[PDB]
DNA sequence: CAGTCCCTGTTCGGGCGCCG
DNA sequence: GGTCGGCGCCCGAACAGGGACTG
């Protein structure tokens, strides 16, 4: 009986037709039961080949979660629906989450099968299951309410979320609570027990509205990934070129960097093995450029109309590096990740881990996510990346091969 | 007009366009006899109705002869009414495959008769189609149909057809759940572990569900003892192959001759292991005409002759087993190619395939391989569901030492090494340190973008020094053809210290095989060497004799 | 400095095969 | 014959975008 919000694509823009990819028996079966559950439920309902619209589905399972989750790639929707939850229905960003010493996430997408959706937009939400050799040709559905995964569905739920949340944030008025996507991120610098406590108080403080997860996270404790350079008492010619090169090539970030004078050292044609003292005058360019990389870099900091960008290094022995920027050499973030699921065993595990990680992040940092350039051949990573996936939503990306010149991220 | 039992699709055109106006084409007297004889039946089985001038619309017609057969078949160019209807959403994903078939106790199949005129079209959008039949004179102003149903050569029929089938099958299906309906277009592959005397009933149970909807299961088309022929194959009991193949016999072959052959090997190559195309399609690189005739290399007719051999043996897949794990073998059939298996025991081949496809100027064999894994996962989930354990004839060790390296992520599923000679191994490492003891090159190498000159060389901590002038170049060659200098006049081992991140960037991914010839000389001169450590400073920086070689190779 | 060019990788247009 | 849709492969030609040098 609730009235629809009336949507409508940006300007000039037809909507994804983008084809479904192959999927596994364990995900075909699951999402199976989920439609002919939900269709019972009215959420969806099938459709025919009329609709010449389509958009790429599978199942996952979050973090040490039994039960399989519908999700659906909207990355194509939502890039030509933007203006509608940016200019008219958005969500202000508490840039005080990033602050909390525990931030927690839950995954509130049950809520938006309440809603019901624009008759006219659901044209655009159609997906297709596919069948194992292709047994039968694809059984089509569309949404009935507002889908899991659009951008457009914690716009039109967030004047009835918020009524949901004033008697919990009047009570709790330090708590800071942010919405994006599927996930519901709520920070709080309490002790981690009745932290812990006034989660339980949130969740069933939803749950008699007609909606559970339990993720946490300690912003407080991100630490950040500085350039270094090493500590040999002993240098050689070797030594000697690759700290040039290093500090040639952080010159881009850091103007005040300088190489003179360990230029001066290489001078002859030497063997690189051979062990070189230090001049006077080196020794010295050589703790200037130590402290230009103690000291933040000039004129850096975020811009809210410009989109984020991620870079990701594959260093080794469970080593990752990344950095987060907008405009290049102007850096809002870097870090390093170690010992993750799958290290020393498995590189797409690793990588899809550090996406996730990462995507995560710029959420509670800035409320945006990423598009990623990613150190993988892109046949590689479109095979592999679904089967470690545990997350609700879905950065872009793109595929790069910069081979290694001078590790400037780790040592 | 009466009203079909299937409920209708709705149509419509794209935004701002108008139903096609076309004329007709001028058709043979043969032809003509064979439209008017289906136009005026199809008239009384309320398919084609007539229209009068209200009806601006019109599209060419004609007709072709059916295999095997004096029936014609009608066809009508819809190209231009195609251009202006909506776009639809194909559902056939895929094509299935007698590998994703579990043995079923019993087996049924049956193709219904006429399928595209069982199912009637939107009322609204037979207005648009509107065609003229031309008589045996010129002169008469020809009969004008307007069709009901999915007209055979119309882009949504087959998009139509489909989903209309299913949404038919849905009932029967959720009746009988354990009865698997394999259901592409007009075809039903009916299989069921029921006992023999239930299996009939059900037989007749959806043959009449069937036929409460207007579609028709002829007892000709009825298939009740093995083998089956379905999608192409024979289905026997225990075992499945293809149905027989036919390759040309040409004396003097074209381009569409090595087109329809090469067509047909990758055909056969699915069940037919080792089948090579490689030579064969060399011949298509560089060609313009198809009606060009093409002689035969000698490296071509060996493979055409091998391929015959194989072809001429028996040879039969069998049908997935759930509850035995699945296998997958690789072997490097030759350069640039790959064959593979797969079964769940020995010798027992589910499927076979290839896979050839170069990638890049500069490749080897493990990337080929990993590539090669990844086309046999993805055509895996397919039709089975599942990534097939993997047998690859690459060592543990030798893979283990690529992908902790590399700077790529790469990984493969799960696997074993199989000792199948030719092993594919990394022909060369790069040395992590420089090594002790062992001569240090600072090479460069430059050109003029208008001259084409250049010049390139080295120097050496042991005062060794070469440059050697060069035409027809680029900055890239020349920096490349410096490290084949150092490599050239260096001992076992060597230290080489160059600027060009082009360079370095080739060799650091440690290619066995590449399109450039200056490329495969460096390869060949680094398998020669023991140790070799590369490294990079940046240049016009004044390093070492990196900047007393910058100055004698400038010009 | 923007503007080429040298290089490399991807995408897509066009042939056959197969199925209905 | 010169109809449609699905899927595969092979090729070249067009697109595209990053690195080094120069106008």
């Amino acid at each position: 009986p609730i009235e629809t919000v009336p949507v409508k694509l940006k300007p000039g823009m037809d909507g994804p037709k983008v084809k479904q990819w192959p999927l596994t028996e364990e995900k075909i079966k699951a999402l199976v039961e989920i439609c002919t559950e939900m269709e019972k439920e009215g959420k969806i309902s099938k459709i025919g080949p009329e609709n010449p619209y389509n958009t790429p589905v599978f199942a996952i399972k979050k973090k040490d979660s039994t039960k399989w989750r519908k999700l659906v790639d909207f990355r194509e929707l939502n890039k030509r629906t933007q203006d509608f939850w940016e200019v008219q229905l958005g969500i202000p960003h508490p840039a005080g989450l990033k602050k909390k010493k525990s931030v927690t996430v839950l995954d509130v997408g049950d809520a938006y099968f309440s809603v019901p959706l624009d008759e006219d937009f659901r044209k655009y939400t159609a997906f297709t299951i596919p069948s194992i050799n292709n047994e039968t040709p694809g059984i089509r559905y569309q949404y009935n309410v507002l889908p899991q995964g659009w951008k457009g569905s914690p716009a039109i739920f967030q004047s009835s979320m918020t009524k949901i949340l004033e008697p919990f944030k009047k009570q709790n008025p330090d708590i800071v609570i942010y919405q994006y996507m599927d996930d519901l991120y709520v920070g709080s610098d309490l002790e981690i027990g009745q932290h812990r406590t006034k989660i339980e108080e949130l969740r069933q403080h939803l749950l008699r509205w007609g909606l559970w997860m339990g993720y946490e996270l300690h912003p407080d404790k991100w630490t950040v990934q500085p350039i270094v350079l090493p500590e040999k008492d002993s240098w050689t010619v070797n030594d000697i070129q690759k700290l040039v090169g290093k500090l040639n090539w952080a010159s881009q970030i850091y103007p005040g960097i300088k190489v003179r004078q360990l230029s001066k050292l290489l001078r002859g044609t030497k063997a690189l093995t051979e062990v070189i003292p230090l001049t006077e005058e080196a020794e010295l360019e050589l703790a200037e450029n130590r402290e230009i990389l103690k000291e933040p870099v000039h004129g850096v900091y975020y811009d809210p109309s410009k989109d984020l960008i991620a870079e990701i290094q594959k260093q080794g022995q469970g080593q990752w590096t990344y950095q987060i920027y907008q405009e290049p050499f102007k850096n809002l973030k870097t870090g390093k990740y170690a010992r993750m699921r799958g290290a020393h065993t498995n590189d797409v595990k690793q990588l899809t881990e550090a996406v996730q990680k990462i995507t995560t992040e710029s959420i509670v940092i800035w409320g945006k996510t990423p598009k990623f350039k990613l150190p993988i051949q892109k046949e590689t990573w479109e095979t592999w990346w679904t089967e470690y996936w545990q997350a609700t939503w879905i950065p872009e990306w793109e595929f790069v091969n910069t081979p290694p010149l001078v590790k400037l991220w780790y040592q | 007009v009466p009203i079909s039992p299937i409920e209708t699709v709705p149509v419509k055109l794209k935004p701002g366009m108008d139903g096609p106006k076309v004329k007709q084409w001028p058709l043979t007297e043969e032809k003509i006899k064979a439209l008017v004889e289906i136009c005026t039946e199809m008239e009384k089985e309320g398919k084609i109705s007539k229209i009068g001038p209200e009806n601006p619309y019109n599209t060419p017609v004609f007709a072709i002869k059916k295999k095997d057969s004096t029936k014609w078949r009608k066809l009508v160019d819809f190209r231009e009414l195609n251009k202006r209807t909506q776009d639809f959403w194909e559902v056939q994903l895929g094509i299935p495959h007698p590998a994703g078939l579990k043995k079923k106790k019993s087996v049924t199949v049956l193709d219904v008769g006429d399928a595209y005129f069982s199912v009637p079209l939107d009322e609204d959008f037979r207005k648009y189609t509107a065609f003229t039949i031309p008589s045996i004179n010129n002169e008469t102003p020809g009969i004008r149909y307007q069709y009901n149903v999915l007209p055979q050569g119309w882009k949504g029929s087959p998009a139509i057809f489909q989903s209309s089938m299913t949404k038919i099958l849905e009932p029967f299906k959720k009746q009988n759940p354990d009865i698997v309906i394999y259901q592409y277009m007009d075809d039903l592959y009916v299989g069921s572990d029921l006992e023999i005397g239930q299996h009939r009933t059900k037989i007749e149970e959806l043959r009449q569900h069937l036929l409460r909807w207007g579609l028709t299961t002829p007892d000709k088309k009825h298939q009740k003892e093995p083998p089956f022929l379905w999608m192409g194959y024979e289905l026997h009991p225990d075992k499945w192959t293809v149905q027989p193949i036919v390759l040309p016999e040409k004396d003097s072959w074209t381009v569409n001759d090595i087109c329809k052959l090469v067509g047909k090997l990758n055909w056969a190559s699915q069940i037919y292991p080792g089948i090579k195309v490689r030579q064969l399609s060399k011949l298509l690189r560089g060609t313009k005409a198809l009606t060009e005739v093409i002689p035969l290399t000698e490296e071509a007719e060996l493979e055409l002759a091998e391929n015959r051999e194989i072809l001429k043996e028996p040879v039969h897949g069998v049908y997935y087993d759930p509850s035995k794990d699945l296998i997958a073998e690789i072997q490097k059939q030759g350069q640039g190619q790959w064959t593979y298996q797969i079964y769940q025991e020995p010798f027992k081949n589910l499927k076979t395939g290839k896979y050839a496809r170069m990638r890049g100027a500069h490749t080897n064999d493990v990337k080929q391989l990993t590539e090669a894994v990844q086309k046999i996962t993805t055509e895996s989930i397919v039709i089975w569901g599942k990534t097939p354990k993997f047998k690859l004839p690459i060592q543990k060790e030798t893979w283990e030492t690529w992908w902790t390296e590399y700077w790529q992520a790469t990984w493969i599923p799960e696997w074993e090494f199989v000792n199948t000679p030719p092993l594919v191994k990394l022909w060369y490492q790069l040395e992590k340190e420089p090594i002790v003891g062992a001569e240090t090159f600072y090479v460069d190498g430059a050109a003029n973008r208008e001259t084409k000159l250049g010049k390139a060389g080295y120097v050496t901590n042991k005062g060794r020094q070469k440059v050697v002038p060069l035409t027809n170049t680029t900055n890239q060659k020349t920096e490349l053809q410096a490290i084949y200098l150092a490599l050239q006049d260096s001992g076992l081992e060597v230290n080489i210290v160059t600027n060009s991140q082009y360079a370095l960037g080739i060799i650091q991914a440690q290619p066995d095989k590449s399109e450039s010839e200056l490329v495969n000389q460096i390869i060949e001169q680094l398998i020669k060497k023991e140790k070799v450590y590369l490294a990079w400073v940046p240049a016009h920086k004044g390093i070492g004799g990196n900047e007393q070689v910058d100055k004698l190779v400038s010009a």
